[PDB]
Parts: C-alpha cells; structure tokens; sequence
C-alpha cells in the first residue's frame, strides 16, 4: 500500500516535495535514487517521527518525517542532476529486515525554456492476414510526439487492467526532437472477434503541474 | 563497492547464477531483491551465512565462506522472472545497507519460428503505418536497416497450449517513407502487403 507519486516533471530552479505514505506502521522509511548504471543510493532515511538522516548523496535534498505514515523528500533548486527514478521504502525497523518499496516516482528536471508536449496516441487496426495465418490479433498502441522521454502506457480490456499478452517498450525511442513509445497487446482471434470487447490503451503523463491521461479505444470485430 | 554484472540471459527452464562481489565489505547479512517492470524492488531472500533456499523464484542463495560475495541461483527461470536483481549487503548489524548495481535478467522462451511481417494502419492517423514482425527467432531475425524498431515477448492463451510465447518487433514511419520487411535465416525475404 506504500504510496508515492507516479510521475513528476520540474523546471530548473524549482522547489518540489515528494511525499511517501505507508500504511504498515513502520518506523523506518527511506528515499532512494536510481539512475542508469548507478544502482540504488540512499538519499535520506528516517528512524522515526521527526527524525531524519542524510545519505551519501543528500546534497540537493532535505527531508521531513512529519508523522509515522508520511516521509517527505524536498527537492532544493531542481537541477538536471535531480532527474532520476525515486524509490521510497520502509521497514519495521533498521537491521536485517526486508524493505518494502513503492512503485517509484519518475522525476524529470527540464530547462526553463522547454515545454512539455502531450503524446499523440493511436491504436493500429490488427492485420486481417495475421488473424487468418496465426489465429491471433496483435493490437499496437503507439504514443508519439511527446516530451520528455518518460511516459506510461497501459491496457484495459472492458474496464479491467490487462497484462496477459501485453508487451510494452521499457524505454522511449528518440525520434528527432520528440519521443515515441509502443505497446502491443496480442490476443486470440476468438477474443478479437467480439464487437462488445473494448480494448483500451491509456497513456499517462505529466503536464501543467498535474497528472494527465489520454485514452484510446478500439472495439473487436464481428 | 557492491559489484554485479550489468545483464544476464538464459532460456526458459535453464538455471542461471547471478553473482554479487563486495571485496571491501565482510557482510553481516546479505539480501537480494528483484525489480519487475512497472514495480519497485521486491524482497526475495536474506541470509547471514551458508546456503538458503529461495521460495520464489525457485532457487538458492549461497554466501561465500568469507562473506565477501554471494550468488543467487535461479533453478527454473520463466518469462515472469525477467527482472533486475539487486544484492544488498550490511557490514554490521547496525550500519548502512549498501545495494549492488543490479543485474538485468532476460529469460528467452522456447519458440518454434514462423516469421511473418505485416503492415498496419490506424483510423486515428491515416498517414502513418506500423510494421509488425511476429513469431520469429531473435538471433535469426535481421532488422539491420532499421534503428527505430523495438522488440518484446508476449504470451497468448490458445486452445492447445495454455500459454504460448512469441516475439514481436515493430517500427513505424510516415506512410510514404515506410518499407515493411525483414530477413530471417531459413525463410528468405519477408515483406508486408495490405488487405
């Protein structure tokens, strides 16, 4: 249940707070930094309410354990060097006790000139030849045109989160000045040939200080 | 300080060893985590010495006699075990946990190839085409003439085989400037047509 923001985009020199919330009555909480090929590095930890400990890479950060449930990470004068995936973690106490991690916050620090561009989102009609030859339909959802590089793409089938048969690119493809991201949902022909089945690709991103989504739908055939 | 190989690869059902070396740290305790796509690191096993069985993913953790290294053995990796595996060591009961750089495990399902290529269109952007390459063998597919392609593996629930696995590659471009093809060992020239 440990909660932390999904995506955050900041401008240069901006201040911002990432707040982690846990419902396990854990005394230990912590904030970790993940950057490509730099493992997981402790930014700030807390052994209890209103107790904080600097990590090795704390320069540029402050933190406040406002209560047992909540541990704030403050970003001071946001810099390109801040861009990372941030993980909050908790445990009953420190010392050889498993840490419970959140799903992670992807933070991007932008130049005070660059704007955030929402993606264009299309679903491609599946190939009738593939359906005949392979008895399967591959639905390709493409998100393109967006900036910065981080964006989440998920599928829902008839209002329900779908993971079976989904392959989503882990990393965005740089196309000139913008990025794109692709997700494929491959389903059986029987599941495709139902005009009631609602196949929904959702792109979640961050724009204008808030989290936004674009939803694209394609229905099955008769 | 805590070193791991950046990546590892194995075929489904073929066990693989993931090492972790920390010569400058004589571990008081060793833990291993794995980070699945769209998730944060998740606890797998912890030990102070010797070898310890791992429930999920099935295998065994072995700590070196001098406690300056360990190894996570996955006995039966499946596609769902593809993740970034982290070791984390503690020099003392009371001191800091230090994480390794993480090893990105890739698990290749067994596949019977039947490479096919297809062109797709979308009603929302009619001046765009998507090239789909399916049911191929990754080491035999040639997509040399494209940099902007991406690849994945998915499982589909069919009649005869509860979950068959298949590779998929895609690349897209403005319709006019799109040429959907590939070359695949033992299948010659692959080219896409339309309805």
């Amino acid at each position: 249940e440990i909660n932390q923001p999904s995506i955050l985009v900041l401008k240069e020199d901006e201040n911002a707070t990432l707040s982690c919330r846990q419902n396990d009555n854990h005394d230990y909480m912590s904030w970790y930094l993940q950057q490509p090929g730099k493992g997981l590095q402790l930014i700030y930890s807390s052994y209890g309410v209103k107790q904080e400990n600097k990590g090795d890479i704390h320069t540029g950060y402050e933190a406040k354990r406002s209560s047992q449930e909540v541990f704030h990470l403050d970003i001071i004068s946001a810099k390109k060097n801040h861009s990372a995936i941030y993980f909050c973690a908790s445990s009953s106490y420190k010392g050889n006790t498993p840490l419970n991690f959140g799903q992670g916050t992807r933070l991007t620090v932008l130049g005070k000139n660059s704007e955030i561009i929402e993606p264009d989102v299309v679903i491609f009609s599946p190939s009738k030849q593939e359906i005949q030859e392979k008895k399967k339909a591959t639905l390709v959802c493409l998100a393109s045109g967006f900036f910065p590089d981080h964006l989440n793409l998920v599928w829902k089938v008839n209002g329900v989160k779908r993971t079976e048969g989904v392959g989503t690119d882990e990393i965005s493809t740089s196309n000139g000045s913008t990025y794109s991201l692709t997700s494929r949902l491959r389903i059986s022909a029987q599941e495709w040939f139902n005009p009631l089945n609602r196949f929904e690709c959702i792109a979640n991103f961050f724009k204008n200080g808030t989290q936004q989504s674009i939803q694209k739908i394609i229905y099955g055939d008769t | 300080q805590v070193q791991q190989e950046p990546s590892a690869e194995t075929s489904e059902g073929t066990g693989i060893n993931i090492t972790c070396s920390h010569p400058s740290i004589q571990a008081y305790s060793i833990q291993w985590y794995r980070q699945l796509p769209g998730r944060g690191p998740a606890f797998l096993v912890s030990a102070v010495k010797g070898s310890k069985e791992v429930p999920d993913p099935e295998g065994r953790l072995s700590v070196s006699a001098d406690s300056r290294s360990s190894a996570l053995w996955l006995a039966r990796p499946r596609l769902g075990d593809a993740a970034v595996y982290y070791c984390a060591v503690r020099g003392s009961s009371y001191t800091k946990l230090t994480f390794g750089t993480g090893t990105r495990l890739s698990v290749q399902p067994h596949i019977t190839p039947s490479p096919s290529v297809y062109r797709l269109t979308s009603e929302d952007n009619k001046n765009l085409e998507m090239c789909l390459i399916t049911d191929y063998s990754p080491e035999k597919l040639d997509l040399s003439s494209v940099d902007s392609k991406t690849e994945t593996v998915v499982e589909v629930a069919t009649s005869e085989n509860k979950h068959e696995a298949s590779y998929l590659s895609t690349y897209w471009a403005k319709k006019d400037e799109m040429q959907c093809g590939a070359k695949h060992e033992g299948f010659g020239i692959l080219k896409g047509d339309d309805p």
